[PDB]
């Protein structure tokens, strides 16, 4: 913040609910808690400028996490591969997979 | 997700080309703003939906009380230029040219 | 820039860290300028009121010539400070990169052959 | 205004902007806009006269798309950081809009066409405050992610300013419109080193309020709005037509007075930064800025413009109007280069 | 399904850390029926 | 990056309760209490290791516990254990307050035949100590090792050398 | 002021109910004994599970049985 | 794509005329069509026929000068055997500048253009052998 | 799935009713019974002409109370919260400052209806 | 239902569409209602609820005093609908296709990227709490008055604000 009031002041207004990882009600986690977690753990101490650089592993699987875009590729590419086999006739699926299985408790 | 958060994000850019070309009427330019708020909101309730974060969730109501105090405001300023010039019309708020 | 540096604390005016350095001699050109602005905008308002510009209003003046003095004394304070850590946090940083900031060898005159261009 | 009113809504004004700057939360920085936009609007169309409505609604729907465009940044950096706050990471065109539409809340040209018109319609003491106060929000918003905005495009948006105010400049008559166009080239610059080191932005913005202010009481004090008015100090209050001339030469920018030191640190950062050419345009065409403030000078203090009979009552009358602010203020604006490097 | 597709793993991770990441419904319904798919998008909202 | 490790559907398999809700929901209070150290073991596991591929073991202990319970019940207390669960399924959301006095007497007999003491209102719901020989995971996360910190300048202020550089001011 | 209160009760009775039930509304949960025990029957509802805490041998409060005397008792809300 | 314009300063001046007379020929209608562009959105005209006859106008002016540049540096560069030298850009503005005068219709503008269009030029060729950088990114 | 299907049916319903109100009856249609009314007399005036409304500010200060209700509708599951203490002084709070609005408003007239 | 949510989205933008198109403001209020309506539904789809209905109630009682005001000041002898202006009408058939063709476009381009039409449906709902219970949307808002209470004083300041400013905008 530009006047940093609240941390002058020790009081926090607005601090608190900054990203996912924080105090959730009821003590529900958000979506990909541990992964943002860790990128900013990585992140403090070190400046943006050398976070942009040596925490983007950490970065890198948050992204992932959050948004899911290779999780789809992956998902559209087997499936897509699956379309291609059983137009040919080379694939079946599966009785689980199907319709019908043997249902777990 | 994808898919939805393109349409409302389509959805927001048309009603932002709305307002940004007017068409007479000052209450339509008022109409496509709220639409605009509309359109905001809905994509600020999936995000927070879809994340699972509580804590943002405090968000959108506050964008809906703002929004809905600046068409107030609006609304208001409506009734004043009606009351000096007789219609809604933007053509007439011409005067300050000079 | 100079808002990270580190043990950075917020919006304190004179960091205890300030007492270190040589306070402002308080017959400073600075603070004298300072006076004499005041001063000067003591006879202005005169002046504008439509006053004696000097004869009148001296409880005025000398309140404005102090606010003035008290005002530069602590800000010229704080000025030394942040020049004195930018000097600090330079020295520092040069001292910990030898490498990025080499230091260099100067060859005489006699060995340089600089070109000459008469002025015909 | 009844004092419940005024006080409400004067807190509300003052609230606004330190929301902004003393909040972490992009939310609340856009709450404390919406602060600001609805409550200075009831003070713009406290008058009741056709053109205080006009300009009024023209504030109203330039500053709400605005805010509905911030908004959406906001709301997308969420959608793609799970946070409030703007990361190095953050899409481009995230920003690319944020400080576009930081800009046409600002009134920066090209966004630039709303400002004059309302602070023409707009009584003094306001345009005041539109000029001066309502900077400080929307500068700190883009101070506070500086180091992640486009170069290009804020010097795009900085030299377009600087030759569209200084161009504006000149046709304009009404006093009111001028200092709008100087408000326009002063921000240009303000924006220009923003990037680079935003704290000679904040120089360049406290000193343009410093003299703006003046100025503007300046003119509510016979509360002269056009050039032939003005032109009649030198009967109705000549005291003031020394201070007057020193300050618009400042706000012009000559070396000796103070206006100079924000143009020339502000260049000499850009040189640092290898903005020659940017550097030298604007530097160039800085100076229309002196030429039509050279013309009001001309017109009211080296010059005495003809009077009316009438005049002479107004000389009977006692006047009590201006304020020990005033002289503060215009003596610490045109008399404290000396003092330069304590400025920076 | 994948078995001659020129370069896939068959169980590579989307993720460089080899922590546990809960799989997601689009993960674990995927491959069966668009009836267990709607089941578990909707499954409470559409009421019981 | 890395091929996954799942567990293969052959150590997937255990015996399984195959009971009701309902059933379970009457059993509940019971099962709470003897059946508590298991549970709770298993749980710890969850919570500390975060990897539900390291918990299988002893979540397959959770099961045996539940099966043992379970045969148990059905093979003393059975009659009346059927009667307070089918009143329990019998009602819309399976609240207890409908099915008292079988409930009193499922307790009953618990109480003489086997022994059992229900548990009060605040009991289940306690924080507990576990004890366990599996070690505390370090590293649970697989966290990566946190990037060093920038160097910090140390060292007493002093004045600026020549006073405020700034073109011409002499200080 | 006995006069003006004793005329608005009769001309403007909807307003002085108004007042004096906003009036008891902020007086009654400070003078009263029960207000105490809200949050604490909040705080006694378990939504969330109760998460073991493994026993390093030397933690002697928390009890090893959800049955043992140790630990917080909801005798209170019981007999509230 | 932007390959196209930068595609400008892939062999020195004095060669391939022809591409990069269409170079500048296209970068002066975009000029032309954005001038156009608010010239018509601000400042509208009777007709929507008019509208569009005025974008006519200013495209086809503004890309005859980006054309004419480009065909007189181009063809300076390569009759003389100096491929570099600003000489060019400025000899290439002024034909800039005496083609806006023509179709405006005025000397004036001619003058006036020629002077200022072929400064121009000349210090875009000398900024880009001395590698000066318009739009700089921070370097402090 | 159920509230779709019982919404619909209720669609469709009406909508059949309408159908069959405007296709069973037997019809003529002529210009002076298709006319507008206005109590036997031809409309001195088309009705799309400004109607001006003269409780405009309370129409407006509905809009604001209407969000206050927004911001207090979640007091329901506020209640179950730890930090009762907390919850009870910002209600508090918010009412007070909704009554204290509505005073204002009223004893400036906001409510009498503009004439 | 695996094109339920698209669908609904599209819907919204139809909406959308016809508002920024800006009929007589009758018209302009009942498409907005409409999209209103879509939009809460799109919440409701994807496990809101609270915040959905908040949306429709609000905005059903924005219109009706715009509708108020639009038959008072913002009226015609001839109000325009979609249709009348035949510029309006071909631009709304325009704006629809359009859109068809740019999601084809898009869909065409990336296979898997903003679209997916192809495994549509598959990405709606990501994760759930399956056991859980306070997992309700108006839990989260009403945080607002334990952990957010600055929300909480900002909106009540500026609704209380807003008063003052109405009646003083329309004196
Ligand atoms: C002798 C010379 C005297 C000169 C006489 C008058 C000269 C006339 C020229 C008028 C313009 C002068 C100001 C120029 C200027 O503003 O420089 C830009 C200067 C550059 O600031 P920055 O380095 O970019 O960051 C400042 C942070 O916002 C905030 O930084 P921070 O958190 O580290 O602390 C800021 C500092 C600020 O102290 C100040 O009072 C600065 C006020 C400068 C205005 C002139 C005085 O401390 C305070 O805020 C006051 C502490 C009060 C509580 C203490 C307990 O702008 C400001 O600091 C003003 C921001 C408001 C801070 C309050
Ligand atoms: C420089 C820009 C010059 C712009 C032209 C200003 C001008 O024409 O003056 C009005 C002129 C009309 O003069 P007037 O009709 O004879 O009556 C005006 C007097 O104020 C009639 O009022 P008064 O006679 O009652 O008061 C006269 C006043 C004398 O006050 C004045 O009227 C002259 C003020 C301007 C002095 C310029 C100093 C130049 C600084 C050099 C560095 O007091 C004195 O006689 C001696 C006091 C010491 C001088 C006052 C200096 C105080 C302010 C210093 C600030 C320096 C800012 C730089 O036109
Ligand atoms: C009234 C006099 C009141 C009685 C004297 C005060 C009591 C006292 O005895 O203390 C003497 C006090 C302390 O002396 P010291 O430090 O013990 O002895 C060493 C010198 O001060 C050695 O001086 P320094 O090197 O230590 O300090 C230098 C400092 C000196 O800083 C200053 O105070 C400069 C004063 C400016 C005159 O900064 C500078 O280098 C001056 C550069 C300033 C820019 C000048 C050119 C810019 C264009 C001119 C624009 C002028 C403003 C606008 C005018 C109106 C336009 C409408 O010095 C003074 O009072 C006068 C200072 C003279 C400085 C040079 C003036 C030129
Ligand atoms: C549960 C209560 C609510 C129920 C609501 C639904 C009401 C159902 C009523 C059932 C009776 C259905 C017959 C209704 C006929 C009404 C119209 C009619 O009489 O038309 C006569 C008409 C008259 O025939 P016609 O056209 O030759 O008469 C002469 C016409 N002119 C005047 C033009 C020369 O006969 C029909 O064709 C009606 C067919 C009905 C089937
Ligand atoms: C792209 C063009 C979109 C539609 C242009 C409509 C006609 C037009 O002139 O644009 C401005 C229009 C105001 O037009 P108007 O004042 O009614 O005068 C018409 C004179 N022929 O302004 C408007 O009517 C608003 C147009 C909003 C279009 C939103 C949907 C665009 C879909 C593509
Ligand atoms: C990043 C990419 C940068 C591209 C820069 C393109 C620069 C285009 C040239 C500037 C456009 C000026 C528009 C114009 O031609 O003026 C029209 C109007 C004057 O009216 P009229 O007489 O009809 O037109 C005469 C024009 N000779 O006068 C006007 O309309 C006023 C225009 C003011 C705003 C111009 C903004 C130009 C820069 C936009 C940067 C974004």
């Amino acid at each position: 913040p530009f006047l940093d009031i609240q941390k002058k002041l020790g009081i926090s207004l607005d601090r608190h609910f900054m990203f996912l990882s924080a105090e959730q009600p009821y003590k529900n986690a958000a979506r990909c808690h541990a992964f943002e977690k860790e990128w900013i753990e990585c992140a403090h101490g070190i400046g943006g400028t050398r976070a942009k650089k040596e925490c983007k592993i950490e970065f890198d699987d948050f992204e992932e996490c959050l948004l899911r875009y290779k999780t789809m590729r992956r998902m559209h590419d087997i499936k897509k591969q699956r379309e291609k086999l059983m137009k040919e006739g080379k694939y079946t699926p599966p009785p689980h997979h199907s319709g019908r299985e043997e249902p777990r408790p | 997700m994808p898919s939805t958060f393109f349409n409302l994000t389509m959805a927001f850019s048309l009603s932002l080309l709305g307002t940004l070309m007017f068409r007479s009427h000052l209450m339509s330019t008022l109409l496509c703003l709220e639409g605009m708020v509309l359109s905001l909101f809905i994509m600020t309730s999936v995000t927070s939906l879809n994340s699972n974060s509580m804590s943002s969730m405090p968000i959108p109501i506050t964008i809906l009380v703002f929004a809905a105090c600046e068409a107030a405001v609006g609304l208001a300023l409506l009734v004043k230029v009606s009351n000096t010039y007789g219609t809604d019309y933007v053509q007439n708020l011409n005067l300050l040219q000079c | 820039m100079m808002n990270g540096r580190p043990g950075h604390e917020p919006l304190k005016f004179l960091p205890d860290e300030a007492r270190s350095l040589p306070p402002p001699k308080l017959n400073d050109p600075r603070l004298v300028y300072m006076g004499l602005l005041g001063y000067c905008t003591g006879l202005m308002d005169n002046m504008l009121r439509m006053r004696p510009v000097m004869r009148a209003g001296l409880h005025r003046q000398l309140l404005f010539v102090t606010s003035f003095v008290f005002a530069g004394y602590f800000y010229l304070k704080r000025q030394n400070y942040l020049y004195a850590v930018k000097d600090h946090d330079m020295f520092g940083y040069i001292k910990l990169h030898p490498e990025d900031f080499p230091e260099k060898e100067k060859k005489t005159y006699a060995e340089i052959l600089e070109p000459f261009h008469p002025v015909r | 205004m009844n004092p419940i009113t005024l006080a409400i809504i004067y807190f509300t004004i003052f609230l606004g902007p330190v929301i902004t700057m003393s909040s972490t939360n992009l939310m609340l920085m856009w709450v404390g806009l919406e602060f600001s936009l609805l409550a200075i609007i009831p003070m713009l169309i406290n008058k009741k006269n056709p053109r205080s409505t006009e300009a009024a609604t023209k504030y109203f729907v330039t500053q709400a798309t605005a805010s509905m465009i911030i908004l959406l940044a906001i709301v997308l950096n969420y959608k793609q950081l799970g946070t409030w706050m703007f990361q190095q990471q953050t899409n481009g065109l995230i920003l690319n809009m944020t400080l576009m539409a930081l800009s046409m809340k600002l009134g920066l040209a090209p966004f630039h066409f709303w400002l004059p018109e309302v602070t023409q319609g707009i009584p003094l003491h306001m345009g005041l405050i539109l000029l001066t106060w309502q900077k400080i929000a929307p500068l700190s918003i883009l101070i506070q992610i500086y180091p992640l905005l486009n170069s290009t495009i804020i010097l795009m948006l900085a030299i377009t300013s600087i030759f569209m105010g200084a161009w504006g400049g000149l046709n304009q008559t009404q006093m009111r419109k001028i200092m709008a166009y100087s408000s326009i080239a002063h921000m240009g610059w303000m924006l220009a080193i923003l990037p680079y080191n935003p704290s000679l932005t904040l120089l360049n913005l406290m000193i343009y309020i410093i003299l703006t202010a003046p100025m503007f009481m300046a003119l509510m004090l016979n509360n002269s709005m056009t050039i032939n008015s003005i032109s009649l100090l030198w009967n109705k209050t000549p005291a003031m037509l020394t201070m007057i001339s020193l300050m618009l030469l400042s706000l012009g920018g000559l070396p000796p007075l103070t206006g100079f030191l924000p143009k020339w640190i502000i260049i000499t950062e850009l040189m640092k930064n290898n903005c020659l050419i940017m550097a030298t345009l604007m530097a160039m065409m800085a100076l229309l800025n002196l030429f039509f403030y050279t013309r009001l000078i001309y017109s009211t203090s080296l010059t005495m413009f003809p009077t009316n009979n009438n005049s002479k009552m107004m000389t009977h009358q006692t006047k009590t109007k201006p304020n020990l602010m005033f002289s503060t203020l215009a003596i610490m604006s045109t008399m404290t280069l000396p003092l330069a490097p304590q400025l920076i | 399904i994948m078995k001659d597709v020129p370069n896939w793993k068959v169980g590579e991770s989307v993720f460089h850390t080899t922590r546990w990441v809960p799989p997601l419904i689009g993960e674990m319904y995927g491959l069966r029926t668009k009836e267990e798919m709607s089941n578990a998008n909707f499954g409470f909202t559409w009421y019981t | 990056p890395g091929i996954v490790e799942l567990p293969t559907l052959e150590e997937l398999k255990v015996e399984e309760v195959k009971v009701s809700s309902a059933v379970l929901k009457a059993a509940a209070h019971h099962y709470g209490a003897q059946c508590d150290k298991t549970n709770k073991e298993f749980m710890l596991c969850r919570w500390e290791e975060k990897d539900p591929r390291r918990c299988l073991k002893e979540g397959k202990l959770v099961n045996g516990c539940a099966l043992n319970f379970f045969r148990q019940i059905k093979s003393h207390c059975a009659e009346p254990f059927t009667e307070y669960w089918t009143c329990l399924d019998y009602s819309n959301m399976q609240l207890f307050r409908h099915c008292r006095q079988q409930q009193a007497k499922f307790d009953q007999c618990v109480l003489d035949k086997l022994g059992w003491v229900r548990p009060d209102l605040g009991q289940l719901s306690k924080v507990t100590k576990v004890k366990t020989d599996r070690p505390l995971p370090e590293n649970p996360y697989h966290s990566r090792a946190r990037p060093e910190p920038n160097p910090v300048i140390e060292g007493d202020l002093k004045p600026a050398k020549h006073g405020t550089r700034f073109f011409f001011w002499t200080v | 002021i006995s006069a003006f209160l004793k005329n608005a009760w009769a001309k403007e009775p909807v307003l002085v109910v108004s007042f004096s039930v906003w009036g008891l509304a902020i007086i009654m949960p400070m003078i009263s004994p029960y207000t105490k025990y809200a949050s604490m029957i909040n705080k006694a509802t378990p939504y969330n599970y109760p998460v073991p805490v493994r026993d390093d041998g030397n933690m002697p409060d928390v009890p090893s049985h959800p049955q043992d005397p140790l630990g917080p008792s909801l005798d209170w809300l019981k007999n509230l | 794509v932007k390959r196209f314009f930068e595609s400008y300063h892939e062999v020195p001046d004095g060669t391939q005329c022809h591409r990069k007379t269409y170079i500048t020929t296209a970068l002066g209608g975009i000029c032309g069509i954005i001038g156009s562009a608010y010239s018509v959105s601000l400042n509208p005209a009777d007709s929507t026929l008019e509208a569009v006859a005025r974008v006519g106008r200013y495209t086809f002016t503004a890309a005859a000068i980006g054309a004419m540049f480009g065909l007189t540096t181009c063809v300076s560069a390569q009759v003389r055997e100096k491929p570099d030298d600003p000489l060019n850009y400025f000899i290439g503005g002024c034909a800039g500048g005496l083609t806006l005068g023509a179709r405006t219709h005025s000397y004036g503008t001619a003058a006036m253009g020629c002077v200022y269009m072929g400064t121009a030029a000349a210090l875009f060729k000398i900024g880009k052998l001395e590698g000066w950088e318009l739009f700089p990114t921070p370097k402090v | 799935m159920n509230l779709y299907t019982v919404i619909f049916i209720n669609i469709l319903l009406s909508l059949t009713l309408i159908l069959v109100a405007f296709w069973l009856p037997q019809m003529n249609l002529y210009s002076e019974k298709a006319n507008p009314y206005e109590c036997g007399f031809d409309p001195t005036s088309s009705a799309r002409l400004p109607f001006s409304m003269k409780f405009f500010l309370v129409a407006i200060t509905f809009l604001l109370f209407d969000l206050e209700i927004a911001l207090l509708l979640p007091l329901p599951w506020a209640i179950q919260t730890i930090k009762t203490s907390t919850m009870m002084i910002m209600a508090f709070i918010l009412v007070t400052i909704l009554s204290l609005g509505l005073a204002y408003e009223w004893t400036q007239k906001g409510l009498e209806w503009t004439e | 239902m695996n094109n339920y949510i698209f669908v609904l989205s599209s819907l919204f933008l139809v909406g959308c569409l016809g508002l920024a198109l800006k009929p007589s403001p009758i018209y302009g209020g009942l498409g907005l209602i409409v999209s209103g309506f879509v939009g809460c539904l799109m919440v409701l789809g994807f496990g809101g609820s609270f915040l959905g209905l908040m949306v429709f109630l609000i905005y059903l009682g924005g219109m009706l005093v715009v509708f108020g005001y639009t038959t008072a000041m913002a009226t015609e002898e001839y109000p325009e609908t979609w249709g009348s202006n035949w510029l309006i009408l071909g631009f709304l058939v325009l704006g629809v296709i359009m859109e068809v063709f740019l999601i084809c476009v898009l869909n065409y381009y990336d296979e898997v990227g903003v679209i997916n039409l192809d495994g549509l449906g598959d990405w709606l709902m990501y994760e759930v709490d399956d056991v859980g219970v306070m997992l309700e949307g108006g839990i989260g808002v009403a945080a607002m008055y334990s952990c957010a209470t600055w929300m909480m004083v900002v909106a009540g300041w500026s609704l209380f604000a807003g008063i003052f400013i109405i009646i003083e905008i329309t004196r």
